[PDB]
């Protein structure tokens, strides 16, 4: 996250860290039920040196705060049994950039480990709304990752404005969130983490999946996020959740 | 869901 601040310990108890074996933190994800995580499809693509699509190559850490303290009380480690990438995921365009990760054994709910709420298919996160992005990704473009989970406040951007800012690259599955002036944005290694939106009784709903941006926190290059309401039925059908 |  660029232009953010340290999270308080346990402030985002749905935020999960995905480690590929021998590589440390690669992507974020969100806990949505005892057994299920939401993340970005683009995190799970094989390349010629590593089968990022293979569930056995991954460790999920729940209730994590500090990358250097993965064994702290309240931290839960879990393997994955299955990765489902959206069937319509387009690796060129990052259309449909969403995956569901099945935990090998259920999370244990605690004050540090708790699911985010999913929005109904008809819910619209409106333009202008303040929402939160979190993660252990780069804290500058061309920078290094955070040891301590970072939070930043960003704002939903009008879709037409979004499409005009990034011509030929924005589909209806994507949402711009952040500021035309830059300054606060998600970044490399935040990918697949949730946007957290404070809703009417103060409960947090997931408003997006961190997907891509042109660099990070540049002027006129807001962060691009996979929308959640559009996949409520897809999540239901694949997970039971 | 959604609280601390
Ligand atoms: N700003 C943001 N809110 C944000 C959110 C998330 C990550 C992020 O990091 C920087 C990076 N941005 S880039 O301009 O260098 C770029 C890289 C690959 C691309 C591929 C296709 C089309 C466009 C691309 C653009 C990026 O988007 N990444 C990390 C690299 C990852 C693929 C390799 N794992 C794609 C996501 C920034």
């Amino acid at each position: 996250v660029v232009g953010g601040t340290d999270a308080d310990e346990g402030e985002w108890p749905w935020q999960v860290s995905l480690h590929a074996l021998g590589q440390g933190h690669i992507c974020g994800a969100s806990l949505i039920s005892p057994n299920w995580l939401v993340s970005a499809a683009h995190c799970y693509i094989d390349d010629r040196g590593f089968r990022y699509s293979d569930p056995t190559q991954w460790t999920a850490f729940l209730g994590l705060h500090d990358q250097s303290q993965r064994s702290a009380p309240g931290v839960q480690e879990r393997r994955l049994k299955r990765i489902i990438s959206h069937p319509f995921f387009n690796d060129f365009t990052f259309d449909y950039d969403i995956a569901l990760l099945e935990l090998e054994k259920p999370a244990e709910y605690s004050s540090m480990v708790r699911p985010i709420c999913l929005p109904d298919a008809s819910h619209v996160f409106p333009a202008g709304k303040a929402i939160w992005v979190t993660g252990w990704g780069h804290t500058q473009y061309g920078g290094t990752g955070a040891l301590i989970l970072q939070k930043g406040e960003i704002r939903v951007i009008n879709q037409t404005t979004c499409e005009n800012l990034l011509p030929q690259q924005i589909t209806p599955r994507m949402m711009c969130v952040g500021f035309l002036s830059g300054g606060v944005d998600s970044c490399q290694g935040d990918s697949g983490g949730p946007l957290s939106s404070v809703e009417a009784d103060g409960r947090i709903f997931q408003a997006g999946v961190v997907s891509w941006g042109d660099g990070c926190a540049q002027r006129n290059k807001p962060g691009v996020y996979t929308r959640l309401p559009l996949f409520r039925d897809w999540i239901k059908e694949n997970t039971g959740v | 869901c959604g609280l601390r």
